[PDB]
């Protein structure tokens, strides 16, 4: 499937934003609302990102759950309190 | 689950139904005819997957749901409409997806009776002891917007928040208690963290047990002449557990005090977290490989195309029923 | 003794008629399997009992049974015939 | 070091599916099926209702539960063919009757 529309010319929804679909990605064909999507979905590939504190930038990781699996940043800092080992 | 059995020895697992790997995908190494991400799809799968997880997994203990259809059962609608109350519009990410929720407060009785007996006390206290100014209206609004009104006033503390999603009104879930909860005044930003054991129903189960060998053994003990917590119980089947932690956007001052007192107090879920991370099993962190051989996953990659084109045949109908 | 009637179960009925291939069962098969068991063993009892008492005899044997059998038709191969 | 094997789910055979397997197994088996003991306590009652005082041979009692499960597979069979020709999976007693009475032992 490509494009941004459906088959009744309605606009798609962003799967990252839920926003209204205006652009489409030819090279993954991934179609995407906005620039801040685009740029989501780019750090989700690319997971080395080759900047050469490194270990600090954000870093999606795929965890699966019962039926489905979610994307998970390692670096997302947790809310402060979390014991050591969190 | 019926998704075709993968052949033996293809460089990936399905996970989730999904090609993955613990390790980061060397697709340079390992693919000779790579498809395109187009022509895989795989990262567009794993979104759609992502985003509908997040709309219904269990992240939040559900509580209510639309009921699937003179039955009364339609008069129940606006009961559970007023047993809750209504609250302002507010943002979520989940993991590098976002989501938009508006608040709900579930009516705590006992909260109400109280109330009705402070003011009670208050009055008795008291009788014992014993154009317009549109600058004034900006007042009361800020006082409302950083203060109480009544409804806040009485529900300040002990109070019952429910979460919604707007793209999908048909589930209601618990705000986890047993969370942590930081407040970020700068940046209006809330970040909730909280541990979750993916065979905890097994835990409850087992611990159901237990609670009836002990009474049983107290009755026994009886025929002659309790905060059980089955996290310490050294008997406890291995938690696989994973932690995790979500920010929320866009809530104002005088939520900010209810859903603070609202959560368990700080120490003993801190302990409780503590045991449970030393016991549990961590979910292992795995990468999913995106692109596939066109000639030896054939198979995968057409499974694949056709649930996608099916998901998507049935999108446009979630859309068409509004 | 009582109620055995009741005694052959259910289970034993599903795994009969699990031999015949039966995939789908309901519940009031039971009851009829169990009227048409009774007719069934009442006969044949009858037959191998007067078969016994004929011989001036107070042991039903094996004999009596297959015969009593064969008077019915079903013949039955292997126990000392 | 261990990877967790994703997370199980509760596996569910498809209803049906396992009847099937049972189907299989015990087609294939040939032992007697019915306990011993509760089909000796049948006989045993119908034989002391029909005569005071009687005793078996404990083959005689072996025979008459062979030629039992016989009987019942083949009426069973026989109830499934009828039910094949109703149009449902579901056996029903009006099946049983139907086959006895073709086989003429109610007619």
């Amino acid at each position: 499937p490509t494009g941004v529309f459906l088959a009744n010319g309605i606009r798609k929804k962003c799967l990252i934003t839920n926003k209204e679909c205006q652009y489409f990605d030819p090279r993954t064909g991934v179609p995407y609302s906005d620039v801040e999507a685009y740029k989501i979905i780019q750090r989700i590939q690319d997971p080395i990102s080759k900047e050469e504190d490194s270990d600090d930038q954000v870093r999606f990781k795929w965890f699966g759950f019962k039926n489905g699996g979610i994307y998970l940043d390692l670096s997302q800092r947790p809310a402060k309190g979390v014991p050591e080992g969190f | 689950a019926s998704r075709a059995k993968l052949a033996t020895n293809r460089p990936f697992e399905i996970v989730a139904g999904l090609p993955a790997s613990v390790e980061l995908p060397n697709y340079n190494s390992s693919l000779t005819h790579p498809q395109s991400i187009k022509n895989s799809g795989v990262l567009y799968d794993s979104l759609v997957s992502s985003r509908r997880t997040w709309v219904q997994g269990e992240m939040f203990e559900l509580y209510w749901r639309r009921p699937k259809k003179e039955s009364p059962t339609s008069g129940t609608i606006p009961l559970i409409r007023d047993k809750m109350q209504k609250m302002c519009d507010c943002v979520m990410s989940g993991g590098p997806h976002t989501f938009k929720v508006r608040l709900f407060i579930l009516k705590n009785d006992k909260i109400e009776q109280k109330w009705q007996d402070e003011q009670e006390l208050k009055k008795k206290e008291k009788e014992l002891k014993r154009p317009k100014r549109k600058r004034r209206k900006n007042a009361i609004k800020e006082d409302k917007d950083m203060q109480l009104t009544a409804f806040q006033q009485k529900y300040v503390q002990g109070a019952e928040i429910i979460l919604e999603y707007l793209e999908f009104t048909h589930s209601r879930y618990y705000l986890p208690k047993k969370s942590v909860v930081e407040f970020l005044e700068d940046t209006d930003e809330i970040i909730i963290s909280w541990i979750v054991i993916h065979n905890s129903k097994e835990i409850e189960k087992f611990k159901t047990k237990k609670i009836k060998a002990k009474l049983k053994a107290d009755q026994k003990l009886n025929k002659e002449d309790v905060s059980f917590n089955p996290l310490f119980e050294a008997d406890c089947p291995t938690p696989l557990y994973t932690p995790m932690t979500m920010k929320l956007s866009g809530i104002h001052k005088r939520f900010n005090q209810i859903i603070r007192n609202s959560v368990s107090p700080m120490e003993e879920v801190v302990k409780e977290m503590e045991k449970i991370l030393q016991i549990g099993t961590r979910l292992s962190g795995y990468n999913l490989w995106y692109q596939l051989d066109g000639y030896d996953d054939e198979a995968l990659s057409e499974s694949l195309r056709f649930e996608l084109n099916e998901w998507e045949h049935a999108m446009r109908s979630r859309r068409h029923k509004r | 003794l009582r109620d055995n009637i009741q005694g052959i179960t259910k289970p034993a009925i599903r795994r009969l008629a699990r031999r015949g291939g039966v995939k789908r069962i309901s519940g009031l098969i039971y009851e009829e399997t169990r009227g048409v068991l009774k007719v069934f063993l009442e006969n044949v009892i009858r037959d191998a009992v007067t078969y016994t008492e004929h011989a001036k005899r107070k042991t039903v044997t094996a004999m009596d049974v297959v015969y009593a059998l064969k008077r019915q038709g079903r013949t039955l191969y292997g126990f000392g015939g | 070091a261990p990877a967790t094997g994703g997370v199980k789910k509760p596996h569910r055979y498809r209803p049906g599916t396992v009847a099937l397997r049972e189907i299989r197994r015990y087609q294939k088996s040939t032992e007697l099926l019915i306990r011993k003991l509760p089909f000796q306590r049948l006989v045993r009652e119908i034989a002391q209702d029909f005569k005071t005082d009687l005793r078996f041979q404990s083959s005689a009692v072996m025979a008459l539960q062979e030629a039992s499960e016989a009987y019942l597979v083949g009426l069973f069979e026989d109830t499934n063919l009828c039910a094949i020709h109703a149009k449902r999976v579901t056996i029903m007693p009006k099946d049983i009757q139907l086959a006895r009475r073709i086989r003429g032992e109610r007619a």
